Formats: structure tokens, C-alpha cells, sequence
């Protein structure tokens, strides 16, 4: 479900499902 | 950045996992 254009909340949502109990870091201004 | 790799262009599992801790 990740091989598509993921923007905004749609992206943050994917990182959450994928990273799991590891967590992740969202940086749009990188 | 992630937006330029997964938003303006198509995302991939390899890229997403780079942002997991």
C-alpha cells in the first residue's frame, strides 16, 4: 500500500503502520 | 526529503523504513 503518492496525513499514517512499535520521524522540511 | 520522495514522486518501502527509528 506504500507504492503510491503519499502526502500529508496519508504519509504519516503509512509510517505508523510500517514502522510499528519502533516509531518514526516525520520531517517535511528536510 | 520524504515529501519529495513519497509525495511529489512515488514512495517505496525502502524509503519509508529509512525514517523508522
Amino acid at each position: 500500500f506504500v507504492n503510491q503518492h503519499l502526502c500529508g496525513s496519508h504519509l504519516v499514517e503509512a509510517l505508523y503502520l510500517v514502522c510499528g512499535e519502533r516509531g518514526f520521524f516525520y520531517t517535511p522540511k528536510a | 526529503g520524504i515529501v519529495e520522495q513519497c509525495c511529489t514522486s512515488i514512495c517505496s518501502l525502502y524509503q519509508l523504513e529509512n525514517y523508522c527509528n
